[PDB]
């Protein structure tokens, strides 16, 4: 299967942003356990979301995870400087899993 | 206080194989299950597997099911990854995540890195 995700987006500071990812297979569903991980420079990963919706403890709750039409979605609600970074999505297939190319969020 | 530590940067000739340390600390080690994943350059990321440290049992992407073996040493709380029949496309950065699988499944901590580069001896 091939996950895709936005290549790169913008954003401004205090502005909502929303981050998919999408399955080859067809819709992604709470069965793919879609997980969200941030990379900040210095190969800094960070686990953000996991299971669609939850949050690893101590993510800051302008993280949040759903499901978007076909999609999993991952929403930054009220933007910060510091959350310029790469986003990977995960999606597990009934054994194995597999990431998205990443997307690069910039923000302004 | 949870810190993942894994072992320096490693060069390697091709053909050979060689094992990789990240070692657990400021947690229950067994409590957590620990995956490793693969990144390279313009290649995103790549699941490698994951092991349950408590019984050692262990889930593979298929496509390393014959390049890496995943072990624990639970007395010293460190995950190990062997890679064997190294090539070129073994050159990368490998990471060690830690998961937890009680009621979802998510990442948390990840460990910093672990460089290898298979080079030939000239
Ligand atoms: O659902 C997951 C999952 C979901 C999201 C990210 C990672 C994983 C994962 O790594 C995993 C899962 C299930 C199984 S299960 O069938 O054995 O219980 C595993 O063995 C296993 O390793
Ligand atoms: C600790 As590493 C940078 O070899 O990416
Ligand atoms: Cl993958
Ligand atoms: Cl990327
Ligand atoms: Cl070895
Ligand atoms: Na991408
Ligand atoms: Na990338």
């Amino acid at each position: 299967a091939v996950v895709t995700q936005e290549s790169a987006l913008t954003t401004s500071p205090g502005e909502t942003v929303t981050l998919t990812c999408r399955s080859s297979t067809g819709a992604v569903t709470t069965s793919n356990y879609a997980n969200w991980v941030q990379e900040k420079p210095d190969h800094l990963f960070t686990g953000l979301i996991g299971g669609t919706n939850n949050r690893a403890p101590g993510v800051p709750a302008r993280f949040s995870g759903s499901l978007i039409g076909n999609k999993a979605a991952l929403t930054i609600t009220g933007a910060q400087t510091e959350d310029e970074a790469i986003y990977f999505c995960a999606l597990w297939y009934s054994n194995h899993l597999v990431f998205g190319g990443g997307t690069k969020l910039t923000v302004l | 206080e949870v810190q993942l530590q894994q072992s320096g940067a490693e060069l390697v000739k091709p053909g050979a194989s060689v094992k990789l340390s990240c070692k657990a600390s400021g947690y229950t080690f067994t409590s957590y299950w620990m995956h490793w994943v693969k990144q390279r350059p313009g290649r995103g990321l790549e699941w490698i597997g994951r092991i349950d440290p408590n019984g050692g049992g262990t889930k593979y992407n298929e496509k390393f099911k014959s390049k890496a073996t995943l072990t624990v040493d639970k007395p010293s709380s460190t995950a190990y990854m062997q890679l064997s029949s190294l090539t070129s496309e073994d050159s990368a950065v490998y990471y060690c995540a830690r998961m937890w699988y009680y009621g979802t499944y998510y990442f948390d901590y990840w460990g910093q890195g672990t460089t290898l580069t298979v080079s030939s001896a000239a």
